[PDB]
């Protein structure tokens, strides 16, 4: 089973959020991650990318 | 919708405050300009009255 260790993977998480002072903000975020020790990536959690999202 | 209305209203409050301050300053400036105009006209009328009295 091949795992793309070296490539940098990207993830986008956005949503309408509630602030502390009862206010509402439209917020987006980007997260860039790598994968190491592929045995953990393959035999720990089903669909690790979705879990990370 | 209630939250959106609350935020929109609290921003419109600041907008209204700025506009009201501007209008109040404008009114004060107009009032003092009118006072200066009246003062100049009254002084000129007084000088004219003195001159007519001499005549």
């Amino acid at each position: 089973k091949p795992v793309n260790v070296e490539a940098v993977r990207e993830l986008a998480a956005s949503g309408v959020m509630l602030t502390s002072d009862e206010n509402v903000v439209r917020v987006e975020m980007n997260v860039q991650y790598r994968v190491t020790n592929p045995e953990k990536y393959l035999y720990s959690v089903t669909s690790p990318d979705d879990s990370l999202r | 919708e209630a939250i959106y209305n609350r935020m929109r209203a609290e921003r419109e409050a600041v907008a209204r405050r700025h506009r009201s301050q501007g209008q109040e300053e404008a009114e004060k400036l107009r009032a003092t300009a009118d006072y200066e105009v009246t003062r100049t006209l009254a002084e000129a009328e007084r000088q004219g009255r003195i001159m007519r009295g001499e005549g």
